[PDB]
């Protein structure tokens, strides 16, 4: 018995009506439940028996069944609703959850402040050099970050990391860390971080030695 | 009145053993279904096991069978999950729930199981700001916590005094097999020569606590 | 009036735990088996998040089929409440696992009082199933046989004008009954006793 949620994530604004779907495979009883999970908190029950509202759950939350498609609907999104949502099915002995749906805020686009950090001299003595690019407080999260070492495009030697939506700015922050050996670092001059977002590329860079 | 409290989680080497406890206050445990559900870090929910009222009928998930055994002490009003032959993949937060309304209504706070092979402390490097290439309205400095295992490391700034505008990024597993993260803060450029900025990295599994001064990059 | 209502149902298969209520202040769940071994089973049910309880299972033959059932007490047969149901073997393997709203499993009595009368079309009229409340919420369906035309009716109606009929043909009529509302569902009743009527010259 495989429960398949869609979408895995969606972005909506406050007051929007949003519908999450959960697709069951085998003959599925109407023992389906819906859960809310916020970062670090335990799951919180919302709906049970596919349509009944758990005591204390606001009226915005509703459940419906259309054969093998089970839907959770929030009538008008309020700020405390943006979280991750799970559908749960119990069959005879087996209990399965959906792959989970992350509800995120739609907000006006804000382009990031871009910073590039050369590796500290302390770490250069260790033979590995981490070059760090920071994209602070931007939206949407979809952004292209490209590394240029002496104008030669880098591939496969960087990693990214993204915060979750800021409780105030509803933006994101991103890091892209370029990891290369001391020997490779010491034989190049210009390190450039190019952040592209929509129609705009912004390239921050440093020259090895310029303080 | 209902409260579920869990214990017994921690670090464990692969193949080792842990017994988790779930203490239930506010209802009798012999009269309820009890479930163990685990949440891998940054992953979804995965059901693990069940026990039935009055007959203690255990039901497990194929990814847990044989190695785990769910149990209950009626007298102690506690349900136990014994995990043997632990695997690296079993690293997760494990919750105990209670059956109600056709689902799990009351959940514990969860306990964290970390399956590690080798514990390595972190290295912390300064993400220094510029005292000349600054302006940018404000300036940005940080700490690079690199090459630690397992999780987690926690970063704080100025021992708690500095909180607003701090972005401590999620960990990323490098190809080296170790974790690595960054904590950045935005600060007024005028304060760069007056305010001292200390990031405090704590990595409990290696019992390491680092206080680094990120200082403007002078020469 | 019981045996029939059960026998009616069990033709709804052995994979589903057959369950119905008579006056929404009761619940009966049964399942038939074969008589070769009897078997040991545990009927556990939970109402809401109240503690699970056990239900005394009883045996009986039917001829040589054997039926296990268990009745549920009036207090915890409230309506609109998700009530779970679990039949489990002594081995531990679950045999059924159901969720019924008791309001959704009603099985009504056969309607009584069916009459017919005609030149034009024919007027059937009848009475709601006796000793059942909520008579303003019943669903009925008629069946014009001669050869089988079924005319469907809805809440609170006790008559019909059989438009588009024939002549010089013997016609038989009957009406069934079920609860139909947003908060009222169940299985169709047994067919009322049939009334016969011969159409005029054509
Ligand atoms: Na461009």
């Amino acid at each position: 018995i495989q429960m398949t949620q869609s979408p895995s994530s969606l972005s909506a604004s406050v007051g929007d009506r949003v519908t999450i779907t959960c697709r069951a495979s085998q003959s599925v009883s109407s023992a389906v439940a819906w859960y809310q999970q916020k970062p670090g908190k335990a799951p919180k029950l919302l709906i049970y028996s596919a349509s009944s509202l758990y005591s204390g759950v606001p009226s915005r939350f509703s459940g419906s069944r259309s054969g093998t498609d089970f839907t959770l609907t929030i009538s008008s999104l309020q700020p405390e609703d943006f979280a991750t949502y799970y559908c749960q099915q119990s069959s005879y002995s087996l209990i399965t959850f959906g792959q989970g749906t992350k509800v995120e805020i739609k907000r006006t686009v804000a382009a990031p402040s871009v910073f590039i950090f050369p590796p500290s001299d302390e770490q250069l003595k260790s033979g590995t050099a981490s070059v760090v690019c920071l994209l602070n407080n931007f939206y949407p999260r979809e952004a292209k970050v490209s590394w240029y070492v002496d104008n030669a495009l880098q591939s496969g030697n960087s990693q990214e990391s993204v915060t979750e939506q800021d409780s105030k700015d509803s933006t994101y922050s991103l890091s892209s860390t370029l990891t290369l050996s001391k020997a490779d670092y010491e034989k190049h001059k210009v390190y450039a971080c190019e952040v592209t977002q929509g129609t705009t590329s912004v390239t921050k860079s440093f020259n090895r030695g310029e303080c | 009145e209902v409260q579920l409290v869990e214990s017994g989680g921690g670090l464990v080497q692969p193949g080792g053993s842990l017994r988790l406890s779930c203490a239930a206050s506010g209802f009798n445990l012999r009269s309820y279904y009890m479930h163990w559900v685990r949440q891998a870090p940054g992953k979804g929910l995965e059901w693990v096991a069940s026990i039935s009222p009055y007959y203690s009928y255990t039901y497990y998930a194929d990814s847990v069978k044989g190695r785990f055994t769910i149990s209950a002490d009626t007298s102690k009003n506690t349900a136990y999950l014994q995990m043997n032959s632990l695997r690296a993949e079993d690293t997760a937060v494990y919750y105990c729930a209670r059956h109600g309304y056709g689902a799990m209504d009351y959940w514990g706070q969860g306990t964290l199981v970390t399956v590690f092979n080798q514990i390595q402390g972190p290295s912390v490097f300064p993400l220094a700001p510029s005292s000349k290439s600054t302006s940018g309205g404000t300036a940005a400095l940080g700490c690079l916590v690199k090459d630690y295992f397992p999780g987690p490391v926690t970063v704080s700034w100025n021992s708690g005094a500095l909180t607003s505008g701090v972005h401590t990024f999620p960990a990323v597993l490098q190809s080296s097999g170790l974790y690595s993260l960054s904590s950045v803060v935005t600060v007024p450029s005028s304060s760069l020569g007056t305010q001292t900025y200390i990031c405090n990295v704590n990595h409990k599994p290696s019992n390491t606590k680092v206080d680094k001064k990120v200082e403007p990059k002078s020469c | 009036k019981f045996e029939s209502k059960a026998a009616l149902l069990a033709a709804r298969g052995p994979e589903e735990l057959l369950c119905f209520t008579e006056r929404l202040e009761d619940l009966v769940c049964f399942w038939e088996e074969a008589a070769s071994a009897p078997g040991n089973y545990s009927f556990s049910y939970q109402l809401e998040d109240e503690p699970w309880k056990l239900c005394r299972l009883h045996q009986a033959p039917t001829a040589g089929a054997v039926r296990f059932w268990c009745s549920l007490p009036t207090a915890d047969t409230s309506s609109f409440v998700p009530l779970e149901l679990r039949v489990t073997a002594a081995s531990g393997a679950p045999r059924y696992h159901r969720v019924i709203h008791i309001n959704e499993v009603v099985l009504l009595d056969a309607p009584v009082g069916l009459v017919a009368r005609l030149s034009g079309h024919v007027v059937l009229r009848w009475l709601p199933p006796p000793e059942t409340p909520m008579t303003s919420h019943i669903r009925y369906e008629v069946d014009v046989s001669a050869s089988v035309q079924r005319v469907e009716i809805l809440e609170g109606r006790t008559e019909c004008v059989l438009s588009n009929l024939r002549g010089r043909t013997r016609y038989t009529f009957a009406v069934r009954a079920r609860m139909a509302e947003p908060s009222f569902g169940g299985f169709w009743s047994a067919w009322s006793e049939p009334v016969s009527l011969l159409t005029p010259s054509d």
